[PDB]
RNA sequence: CGUGGAGGUCAGUGACGAAGCCUAGACCGUAAGGUCGGGUCGAACGGCCUCUAGUGCAGAUCUUGGUGGUAGUAGCA
RNA sequence: AUAUUGGCGAGAGACCGAUAGCGAACAAGUACAGUGAUGGAAAGAUGAAAAGAACUUUGAAAAGAGAGUGAAAAAGUACGUGAAAUUGUUGAAAGGGAAGGGCAUUUGAUCAGACAUGGUGUUUUGUGCCCUCUGCUCCUUGUGGGUAGGGGAAUCUCGCAU
């Protein structure tokens, strides 16, 4: 298989070329064919988010402010074909550090309070992408006909943002949120100039202590709209979310503004992140943007990560479905992804790439990279002779 | 410091216990080179072991004046066991890689064993004597 | 049948030592005539210690750790409601660390509220010592911007040196592991980068296991290929934990007892 | 009746008593006002019995009528007690109309303490504490003792410094 | 609950019967369960264990490791699985004594009487 | 609690006669039964005997120096019997309770305002 | 007040360390003794209402086992 | 129908738990003693698995030292826990032909000694189980309980957060 491992300590892309059963930790085990550092731009300009477009084209987003379109090209160097990376276009200066440094007068805990990209995805065969920052900015960067990136419109949102998820289930709409920021649904116009907040979430009733329940949603995934008689005025958007306070929260807009079920996944309000969607049998059940393709919450199965060392699995009702790689993962997990519905991509602060099988909960690939990973994408899984 | 130490031990040794106690404390706190030379002199009746606790009917000699005791004896067998251990502890020190010249017995200890017989355990721990120092204004 | 067993194996142990060493006395006698025969024994027959059987960038240097550009100011605090031994311990860190200020910590100012002060006052590192009972137990080094943070455990402190006002020279041992050299990185940063050669003071940070020992010494050079050294300063043992990555929010290693099971690895 | 219930649990077993070293007796039947147990201060012996409890933050006052001696399923009738202290003590009073002055001020007293148990929130808003209790399991107490003593022995710190001073000041001559 | 008067619930009698059991009774006492795949195929829960059949270890330090049984040590109530071996300090190899309740059979060794044993217990080879 | 000044009458332990001379004779109190014993006939100079006069004041009996009565506690259920007697009684976490359960007990007793006589038992930081 | 076992109960305690053993450690009980901290340990155990007995030791030129002073003494023909 | 400390074979116990229980839980009517008839003990427990300490080194041997296995050798075929008498070493103290004890105190050594932090009365706001609009549901007597969708603070301390 072939991977694009985003490195931060060097500020680059390391390219993993290997087979299934590759283990760098054991010397007598299988080795990866080629490791390849590309575009080393220092710690100050590390890659936040990516998107693989096709066989020979992939977009990037760096923490210096730069969104870059990069051309992939293959050549020879047994019988393996390494990749070359060349920056064609670059749209820069897309962060606003002034907003975030002014707002968080001790929000929770961050001294530097760096603005990064929260998403990088396509709007629709479009050549049209979106990119959102933590300071409430949204940039509609469209790739031109001459293969050059141009910014159509910069848009404003209520800070601070942490996740932003588009809705690609026809049956433009998106949702976003962050620390003491509720989940708000915003409709975009086809001109990409107008944004309209059509809906806002409500926080649940108080706990035992009559304290206000903390609100910090970390990721959202959409479901296909609720069946039956659609009420007038009330919109039809089924979706779930994960907070930093262990709350797997599930929203049906047809039901109401308050989520119908908030579920504490772990005790002691352990911080959680990155809501992925998988299926128990190792199948593809999602769109290109990871949104679950069903009309019920009970079919949903989720993978989420804490900040201690663990990767968890949960169903639609908060029942614990087993940890992922309890033995091998010694550090945290910065990034997880369910690729193809039958593979898991994982790599955190312990500085190892891990590829887990979904069905058997078995680790396939372990690759030492020497740098903190924040992003992984699989290009292909065709074997090398 | 265990890094600056070597230790020999003999167990269940068929020696007289009461004689071993005297020849152990006679050699306690001494430099290794002076210690081994002393026991050679005890074997050849040049010097005698000062007997202090278990010392009934010991013949009074002039050689005890070194230690401020009237009574003293030449116990060949007990000393033979002790210098065997000291030779062993010397090789234990050179196994670790200690200095031979600055070596001295710090802790030598002897206690009774299971019995009639009257056997005895001996253990001795040799140590470096570390000086080596300077200053600056 | 203990009474049978006792005699049988005592005699077997007695039989084995005779046979073991009669073999060796013959070994000694053949070695006197031929030195070469001994050489081949040492090749095949190996001592097989634990160390032998172990089960196997520049931008960073400045951004996460303090370099030779400024004097690093270290905000030495103590865990709330601590007693004599903690301040007694602070007096040992008052000498060894470069530019320490002791801050009496008076309840509240949670952690981020501290960070606000040491941004304004412009400190580099925070160090906090804690006590469960009358003994000192844990030591926490944090870097004030960004927040690479290291936690430690002390199980040894024993107290004839009495040092000068001269600044000690650093030395580190066994940090092959990358997690080891990121801790080696901390002690390169947090301790002074001055070394004044004269005054002859050396601070070590030996790490042959996962245990790190720091000591001070006085080195005297004789021209016959040897150096002498006297014990000085505090006796010490540390254990790495956590690597919290943010100020306190994230982890990188966090010791569990799920290790010690390997008997090897050593991070 | 109830006098026959009392004498049979006063001695001859109330199988939820705690004999404190003070000689004191404590009924742990979740529905008693005084944690101590005495005649008509424990909820089994008495037939008319009031109590304040909490299931969530909602402080209910349970009430036991002798009407329901037949049916233990619905013995304790319960009423929510607003949330403000002043109106709640007034809320209490009306329920306790024409009862013993025991339950009158003692449910008032239960409510008082259980409301100042909601000093939990005070401890849990201004928490942010950098300590947390850690167990010291005696296996770990020797994995981190007998391996340090084995570390120092194999360490040979003196020889390590003696090497890396000569190896330094030969190269830095 | 015990209903029969023939069977004894005494600890002393039961422990003696087990430790002084003959080799033939110890064959039945050293039974292993079959994996869910073989249970689906053959329609049987558990069988006595032999040599030339494969096995997967479920419980213990050697968790998840598999292999093929070398020798049923009936005296020590143990199996010795090949390639599940503890390496001694002299470089030699010594097999770990596993117990067949902790094991799970993955691939049986079908003989004639073994086929008859499956057919007796309600099987379908 | 505003308590009276706790008088003890006899702070010293009532040891046995010849408990110090002989080793087989325990320090646990036993009366001297012999008619010719000086301790029994209470001669001057000899050891003081335990008698009813040394009995503690009823109002200040069983009270620790803090002014609380001691009370053993096994779990959170037994702890919550003292919801009404925080000023009078004090939670003594029993010796055999694990370190895993004590962190739970100490959390609740801190919230209820119950003074625990033995915190920091098995619990480091 | 304490010990071995029995019935009942505490949805008791317990490999996150039961029982035992120590401890220049602390508290309670006039006391018999009870409770707790620390150290050592490795698998069961305790409070409460009752039952039952081969139930509580300083002695008996007590029985058994172990260990001293005598003593490196008399002694080895 | 009745007897039964033997034999053969079971089922049990408010029994004993290794100085007990049969003399014997083990090379027990054995070792051994007596001319002989006979008399007749002591002695259980490494671990989960021997993984029973390879290999270097000290000694003719007896035992040690490095090093390692194991969760633990702080479990070594002297092997679970390891008490007291008693013995050595080290440290502290005392000692002019007696010590130990009781009452009281000094000196020396030493251990305890809050993850205690508020309480009350006003004032910004912001939320909710608060006001208000619309409900739904368990049951028993009014003095009920649980639980949704919206709105709203310009009234309201009703509670909790700042």
């Amino acid at each position: 298989m072939r991977l694009l491992v985003s490195c931060v300590d060097s500020g680059s892309i390391k390219e993993v070329l290997c087979n299934i059963g590759t283990d760098t930790s054991v010397q007598s085990a299988l080795q990866p064919f080629h490791v390849a550092p590309h575009l080393a731009e220092g710690l100050k300009a590390y890659v936040d988010r990516m998107w693989v477009i096709s066989e020979d084209e992939a977009i990037l987003a760096r923490n210096s402010g730069v969104v870059e379109l990069v051309k992939i090209s293959k050549h020879l160097k047994p019988k393996f074909d390494i990749s070359e990376f060349e920056i064609t276009s670059s749209v820069s200066d897309l962060f606003d550090d002034a907003k975030l440094e002014s707002l968080s007068s001790k929000s929770v805990k961050r001294t530097k309070l760096v603005d990064g990209f929260v998403t990088l995805c396509p709007i629709k065969s479009n050549n049209t992408f979106v990119a959102a920052t933590k300071s409430g900015l949204l940039h509609i960067i469209k790739k031109g006909e001459d293969k050059k990136l141009i910014k159509l419109a910069s848009l404003g949102l209520k800070a601070p943002v942490e996740f932003l998820q588009l809705y690609d289930l026809e049956d433009y709409i998106f949702a976003y949120g962050g620390e003491e920021n509720l989940i708000k649904l915003v409709e975009i116009d086809s001109s990409f100039q107008s944004l309209k907040q059509i809906w806002e979430a409500k926080n649940v009733k108080n706990d035992r202590l009559d304290m206000r329940v903390p609100v910090w949603p970390m990721a959202l995934r959409f479901l296909e709209p609720s069946p039956g008689k659609t009420e007038k005025g009330k919109l039809n958007y089924q979706f779930a979310a994960i907070t930093r306070w262990s709350h797997l929260t599930k929203y049906s807009t047809q039901h109401g503004r308050k989520p119908f079920a908030q579920i504490d996944l772990l005790p002691n309000r352990e911080p959680l992140s990155q809501m992925e969607v998988f299926d128990a049998k190792g199948e593809n059940v999602v769109s290109s943007l990871g949104n679950f393709q069903s009309e019920t919450f009970n079919e949903l199965n989720v993978i989420t990560t804490d900040y201690k060392k663990n990767v968890f699995k949960f169903d639609g009702n908060g029942r614990m479905l087993g940890k992922v790689g309890r033995d091998d993962i010694t550090g945290s997990s910065t990034y997880i992804h369910v690729h193809d519905g039958k593979y898991l991509l994982q790599g955190g602060l312990d500085r190892y790439v891990r590829i887990f099988d979904i069905k058997t909960n078995k680790m396939l690939v372990k690759v030492y990279v020497g740098s903190r990973i924040n992003f992984i994408v699989m290009l292909d899984d065709v074997e090398i002779e | 410091n265990p890094a600056k130490s070597a230790s020999a031990r003999g167990s269940y040794l068929r020696v007289s216990f009461k004689n071993t106690r005297e020849t152990a404390q006679a050699i306690n706190g001494w430099e290794l080179t002076k210690a081994q030379k002393y026991l050679e002199q005890v074997l050849d009746h040049q010097r005698a072991i000062p007997f202090r606790r278990f010392n009934s009917s010991i013949g009074r000699t002039a050689q005890g004046k070194e230690f401020g005791v009237t009574k003293a004896r030449w116990p060949a067998k007990s000393v033979k066991f002790v210098q065997g251990l000291l030779q062993n502890a010397a090789a234990n020190a050179e196994a670790k890689g200690l200095d031979a010249t600055k070596l001295y017995v710090s802790h030598i200890q002897v206690n009774q064993a299971p019995k009639e017989s009257s056997p005895s355990h001996i253990e001795l721990v040799v140590t470096e004597k570390e000086e080596a120092v300077a200053k600056a204004a | 049948n203990k009474l049978k067993r006792q005699e049988i194996f005592a005699d077997i142990k007695h039989e084995k030592n005779k046979e073991r060493h009669t073999m060796r006395r013959k070994r000694a006698k053949e070695e006197r005539e031929n030195p070469e025969l001994r050489e081949q024994r040492l090749k095949e027959n190996v001592t097989q210690t634990i160390e032998n059987t172990r089960v196997y960038e520049d931008d960073l240097m400045r951004y996460f750790n303090s370099n030779s550009n400024e004097p690093p100011k270290i905000f030495l605090t103590t865990n709330v409601n601590a007693k004599k031994s903690a301040y007694e311990f602070a007096n040992i860190l008052i000498e060894i660390l470069p530019n320490v200020t002791f801050v009496k910590r008076k309840f509240g100012y949670k952690l981020k509220e501290i960070s606000d002060i040491c941004i304004k006052r412009n400190f580099t590192d925070i160090v906090i010592i804690n006590e469960d009972k009358k003994k000192v137990t844990g030591l926490t080094f944090i870097h004030l911007p960004e927040g690479p943070t290291f936690y430690f455990k002390l199980s040894s402190f024993v107290e004839h040196g009495r040092p000068t006002s001269h600044i000690p020279e650093l030395i580190l041992n066994n940090f092959q592991t990358r997690l080891g050299q990121t801790v080696g990185r901390l002690f390169q940063s947090i301790l002074p980068q001055n070394p004044d050669i004269e005054g002859r003071q050396v601070i070590t940070l030996h790490n042959q296991r996962d245990y790190i020992f720091f000591r001070r010494h006085r080195y005297v050079f004789k021209d016959n290929e040897r150096v002498g050294l006297q014990e000085l300063g505090p006796q010490f043992t540390l254990k790495l934990k956590r690597l919290q990555r943010g100020i306190k929010e994230e982890t990188e290693w966090e010791h569990k007892p799920e290790m010690d099971k390997e008997k090897k690895k050593f991070y | 009746s109830d006098e026959i219930v009392w004498q049979v649990i006063n001695q001859s077993f109330c199988s939820h008593r705690i004999k404190a070293p003070n000689g004191q007796n404590f009924c742990r039947n979740e529905y008693n006002v005084t944690g101590l147990c005495t005649r008509q201060s424990c909820p089994l012996a008495n037939s008319k019995y009031a109590t304040v409890k909490c299931d969530n933050g909602k402080l209910y006052l349970y009430m036991k009528t002798p009407e329901r001696a037949h049916t233990p399923a619905k013995l304790w009738e319960r009423i929510k007690l607003s949330k403000n202290y002043t109106k709640a003590l007034q809320q209490i009073d009306e329920h306790l109309l024409h009862w013993s002055k025991f339950f009158r001020h003692k449910c008032k007293q239960r409510f008082t303490k259980l409301t100042q148990v909601m000093i939990t929130e005070r401890r849990l808003a201004l928490r942010e504490e950098e300590r947390h209790y850690v167990g010291v399991a005696p296996k770990v107490k020797r994995r981190e003792q007998n391996r340090e003593r084995k570390a120092l022995v194999a360490a040979k710190i003196e020889k390590a410094i003696e090497k890396e001073l000569m190896d330094r000041l030969k190269s830095g001559a | 609950a015990k209903q029969s008067l023939d069977v004894s619930s005494d600890r002393r009698k039961a422990r003696k019967a087990y430790f002084t059991a003959p080799s033939s009774q110890r064959r039945v006492l050293l039974s292993a369960p079959l994996s869910k795949e073989l249970r689906a195929q053959y329609g049987i829960k558990a069988l006595p264990i032999r040599r030339d059949d494969e096995v997967l270890v479920v419980r213990g330090s050697k968790k998840g490791q598999e292999g093929k049984i070398s020798s049923v040590y009936r005296l020590k109530f143990a199996v010795q699985v090949d390639k599940v071996t503890k390496e001694k300090v002299n470089g030699a190899s010594v097999p770990i004594n596993l117990h067949p309740s902790k094991l799970v059979i993955t691939k049986l060794h079908l003989d004639k009487d073994r086929k008859a044993l499956i057919q007796r217990k309600g099987g379908k080879l | 609690l505003p308590h009276p000044k706790i008088v003890k009458k006899h702070t010293k332990k009532f040891k046995r006669h010849h408990s110090d001379r002989y080793h087989r004779v325990a320090e646990n109190w036993r009366k001297q039964k012999g008619i010719d014993s000086v301790v029994r006939r209470r001669f001057r100079g000899n050891i003081s005997q335990p008698k009813i006069g040394y009995g503690s004041n009823k109002k200040t009996k069983f009270l620790s120096p803090s002014g609380h009565k001691t009370f053993l506690v096994a779990n959170v259920k037994d702890l919550e019997t003292l919801t009404m007697h925080t000023k009078t009684y004090a939670a003594e976490i029993a010796h055999n309770i694990s370190a895993k359960n004590r962190v739970v007990i100490l959390a609740r007793a801190k919230a209820l305002g119950i003074k625990v006589t033995n915190p920091k038992g098995r619990l480091a930081l």
